[PDB]
RNA sequence: UAGUCGGGUGAUUAGCCAGACUCUAACUUAUUGAACGUAUU
């Protein structure tokens, strides 16, 4: 149609995929463009020209939600609270309208997941049902892709739709222009608390190829990754890399002369494994001469393991006992992944899951860990020291920087590494009402740890439930009671603080200020 | 909505709402009104537009039950911070009508291909329409476009 | 809080009139700067910076109808409802979070001193003053209640903060008492105590220098 | 900084220039019907 014409050429995606529908050159390349166009920053990071992400989110009757409105930053989000006011839920809330693009990517028409009738409706709604309401923005082009869950109660008479064709409509142009001419793909992941799991290498799924690129959304919302499908997908790599001649006389190739040089250094007792090892590249050689995309996707990977988990200093697979087995160094020791701490193994399950998605969805981008998409994690702090919690969230953007992250933290460690912009505040007080969620006050990034725990968690530096906690406050009154001077009972307590805390505690040293100061004050108005 | 009474029922339907919510929003400085069922509301103090949709629903409620709802999803604010348009009319900061940047490069656009008569029928058609709507919200507009391209230009196109 | 001295009426207040009028109706720009001249951009009763602020009447407009438009009974207190729910200290919770007050038994900083009545501990705290019996001792303990100057934890965390970072500073000025003579000494902790008048929680830093 | 508004230039829905704005905060929509503007008469 004309009109189509007129906002296709005006850039408009959505005019432009229909007159390539209806004629079905120009409007192809316009969509593909539009998707795959844009350019390397002065940091040597690619940014597409149109970007994706979540802007809006609106809960009506939502399990404790009446009505809440969320504006989500493009690059971070850190939602905060106590238990129980709801964190989770709205994570929840964002997957399930996620899973709408994920099965339109992998079905056309494909069905996307539900609200349940059982427990999302909230309890004490007048009217019985909910809605989860988004807003996507994809570029200049398409602002607006809003999409709305809905659901009623159960044995309720009428039955409220949800909102869904904004949502297949957008999944329908990734999947169709794909099919003519490869793509980028974006990647949608939760990782809730169920992602703590016990590992079992001996499990093996046979279900589905591992190196089927659309794998890559394979349960890629149930919450626990699978790890299980990385650990088969890289064992997989690494056969792949092992067979390819080329690769091998060229690792052989540095393995003959590795071993010259040790034989030049004087070590004779490696000769004949030299000799051996030169036949074996000569007979490589001989066997016929030929980059394989399958060495670099393992490279990768490897290195962001590597660079994101901070005790992994390695990973590489064994089949020399007879099974394939994956090892890591951690902490400067060679060990298996079911040797690993819970906490280590956590991690790496989430890191590894994370890039070996992006590697098979960002196939033509020279770092794929650069495509775009949106991940949610809920409670990053989970299992990890506070020095881990130092350097996590730092990580992950460094390596996957054009991703949405949407964040849950129990933690100020995590919040002293995060701009106060990125950060969402429930009221201390709420109980469900609240119409639209706030940064705090406070700057967070590089503040400290004990003003976060007052301003932005609502809780004291020291617990008032322990006496001890008040006895320099009790000695402090008890000594301007007695104009300044050490009584008998100023004495007792100084004496308890002392024994308490020890010689050397900042308790008796501020003590041992306020009898200095006090004793000096008193002085001052006997000479008036 | 394709029905000729339609209009006039809804309207009517609309009536008590209207009095009450004009009333309502007139007590505390907030311009109203409605078009069909696009509501805008707008005001000069800040703060005050942020009890409106709660106002809106229980008044809704009290008058259609669950007939009558709002779209939540296409409740909006905005300010002279951002873009600002009442039914498909930008309002500038300046505080004036505007057909908004795009639309008049775009209108340009076309008159620039009718100089060089490469401009179709269809298109002409299309342009000289927009023109009578662009003299309608923006004549400034089209004394701009006289300015630009010679009135004889104009004048011809518009013949 | 401090001692505030009120000195003269806006010219405002003499037209609108109780029964008839509403504070929705008076403008609310005309009456701040002579509030502003009072406190010194600083909360009534905690004393933080004004930001996020209202008029706050002492005596509340629903239960006290005739001091509506009366200048003795406003003040500049923190927090506003307007902008962001859930605030929970002075004006805003002595209307909600506050149960039962009786209104007579509170410290209004214009009539009365709080030096008096109240002690800031270098700890942190608000405490009744040494040696308070009886009906001295129910204002002290209901003005900390009331205004919930303890109880709030971003006040006590911000407040403690302040007046542990100036506490190398009293330590050290004390004891040049002995090497500097009088004039010297004295004319230094005048120096200081100007300093703190354009600071937060100015009675709290006081109680710590003098 | 970013986002927005848009006077100008520009074989012109681009790019470029100039000036401005900032309640936590626009996402440009729908006919043959209705209304409005224009043409016809
Ligand atoms: N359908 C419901 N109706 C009302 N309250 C609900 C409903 N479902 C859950 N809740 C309440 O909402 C909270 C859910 O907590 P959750 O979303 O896991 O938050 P968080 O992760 O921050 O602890 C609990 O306080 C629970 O009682
Ligand atoms: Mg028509
Ligand atoms: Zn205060």
């Amino acid at each position: 149609t004309k009109q189509y014409e007129r906002k296709a050429k005006g850039g408009n995606l959505l005019s432009a995929f229909e007159l390539y529908q209806r004629n079905s050159g120009e409007w192809f390349e316009m969509c593909r463009d539009y998707i795959q166009d844009g350019h390397v920053d002065e940091s040597g990071i690619f940014r597409p020209d149109n970007a994706f992400y979540l802007r809006r989110l609106t809960l009506k009757d939502f399990r404790r939600f009446s009505l809440l409105e969320i504006k989500l930053e493009e690059d971070l989000t850190v939602i905060i609270g106590n238990n129980g006011k709801g964190k989770t839920s709205i994570l929840y809330a964002i997957a399930k309208t996620l899973s709408w693009f994920v099965a339109n990517i992998l079905k056309e028409g494909g069905s996307g997941q539900r609200l349940s009738e059982m427990t999302d409706i909230k309890n004490d709604a007048e009217d019985r049902y909910s809605d989860v309401s988004s807003t996507f923005f994809f570029g200049k082009g398409l602002k607006s892709v809003p999409i709305r869950l809905s659901r009623s109660a159960l044995g309720t008479a009428e039955r409220r739709d949800s909102e869904v064709k904004p949502a297949k409509d957008l999944a329908d142009i990734w999947r169709v222009i794909n099919e003519v001419n490869t793509i980028n793909l974006p990647t949608f992941a939760l990782y809730n608390v169920e992602r703590s799991q016990p590992f079992n290498r001996n499990i093996k799924d046979n279900t589905g190829r591992r190196e089927e690129r659309f794998d890559a959304y394979s349960q890629t919302l149930g919450g626990a990754g699978r790890f299980d499908h990385f650990v088969e997908w890289y064992i997989y790599l690494h056969k792949r890399t092992v067979s390819d001649i080329s690769s091998s006389i060229k690792e052989l190739e540095q393995q003959v002369n590795d071993l010259q040089r040790t034989v030049d250094g004087g070590m004779v007792s490696v000769k004949s494994l030299l000799e051996q090892m030169k036949f074996k590249l000569s007979e490589a050689i001989e066997r016929n001469d030929a980059v394989l995309t399958e060495s670099v996707q393992k490279s990768i990977v490897e290195k962001a393991i590597c660079s994101v988990v901070p005790s992994i200093s390695n990973i590489w697979v064994e089949m020399i006992t007879g099974s394939d087995l994956v090892k890591v160094t951690n902490d400067g020791h060679d060990v298996t992944i079911d040797q690993l701490s819970d906490g280590q193994r956590v991690f790496l399950s989430l890191v590894a899951d994370l890039a070996r998605r992006m590697v098979m969805l960002n196939p033509l981008l020279e770092n794929p860990l650069e495509g775009r998409g949106i991940v949610l994690i809920d409670e990053i702090e989970l299992h990890l020291h506070p020095k881990w919690q130092q350097e996590v969230i730092l990580n992950l953007r460094s390596a996957f920087p054009n991703i949405q992250f949407i964040i849950t933290t129990h933690s100020p460690i995590v919040l002293s590494t995060i701009e106060k912009r990125c950060i969402r505040e429930f009221e201390p007080n709420d109980d469900g009402d609240q119409s639209f969620l706030d940064s705090p006050d406070m700057q967070t990034k590089g503040s400290e740890n004990a003003q976060i725990l007052e301003q932005v968690m609502n809780v004291h530096s020291t617990p008032p439930g322990i006496a001890e906690s008040h006895w320099l406050g009790n000695f402090e009154l008890l000594l301007l009671d007695n104009s300044g001077e050490l009584d008998n009972h100023s004495q007792v307590l100084y004496d308890q603080i002392k024994a308490h805390f020890g010689i050397d505690s900042i308790e008796l040293k501020k003590a041992d200020s306020l009898i200095r100061i006090n004793k000096m004050k008193n002085k001052l108005n006997k000479i008036r | 909505v394709g029905a000729p009474s339609s209009p006039v029922i809804s309207n009517f339907c609309m009536y008590e709402f209207d009095n009450r919510i004009h009333a309502a929003c007139k007590k505390v400085e907030i311009t109203y009104t409605r078009y069909a069922d696009d509501l805008t509301f707008s005001s000069n103090i800040p703060d005050v537009l942020k009890a409106v949709p709660s106002t809106l629903e229980v008044l809704l409620k009290d008058l259609f039950g669950s007939a009558l709802r709002l779209n939540h999803s296409k409740t909006v604010f905005s300010s002279k911070a951002h873009n600002r348009h009442v039914t498909g009319i930008t309002i500038n900061n300046e505080e004036t009508l505007s057909l908004g940047r795009d639309r008049k490069r775009f209108i340009k656009h076309l008159i620039n291909q009718y100089k060089y008569g490469l401009l179709d029928n269809e298109d002409k058609a299309y342009l000289i329409g927009l023109l009578a709507f662009a003299s309608h919200i923006e004549p400034s507009f089209i004394t701009r476009m006289n300015e630009k391209y010679s009135l004889e230009l104009m004048e011809r196109l518009r013949g | 809080m401090r001692e505030l001295a009120r000195l003269e009426r806006p010219e405002i207040l003499d037209q609108y009139i109780a029964g008839q009028n509403d504070w929705m109706e008076i403008d609310q720009s005309a009456v701040w700067p002579k509030l502003t001249e009072m406190q010194g951009g600083f909360c009534a009763y905690c004393e933080c910076r004004l930001n996020r602020c209202h008029i706050e009447h002492f005596r509340p407009r629903g239960k006290f109808p005739a001091l509506t438009f009366i200048w003795n009974n406003l003040f500049g207190s923190c927090g506003d409802s307007r902008k962001s729910g859930g605030w929970s200290r002075c004006g805003i919770y002595k209307d909600n979070g506050a149960g039962a007050y009786n209104a007579d038994d509170l410290i209004k900083p214009d009539e009365e001193n709080p030096d008096d009545y109240l002690l800031f501990l270098t700890t942190g705290e608000v405490v009744p003053a040494i040696g308070l019996t009886g009906r001295a001792l129910k204002k002290a303990q209901e003005t900390i209640r009331v205004f919930n100057l303890n109880g709030d934890i971003k006040l006590f965390g911000s407040r403690r903060t302040a007046v542990q970072a100036i506490m190398p500073n009293v330590e050290y000025l004390y004891t040049l008492l002995e090497e500097f003579d009088e004039d010297d000494w004295n004319e230094m902790l005048r120096d200081e105590l100007e300093k703190i008048e354009s600071d937060e929680y100015k009675t709290a830093l006081k109680h710590a220098w003098t």
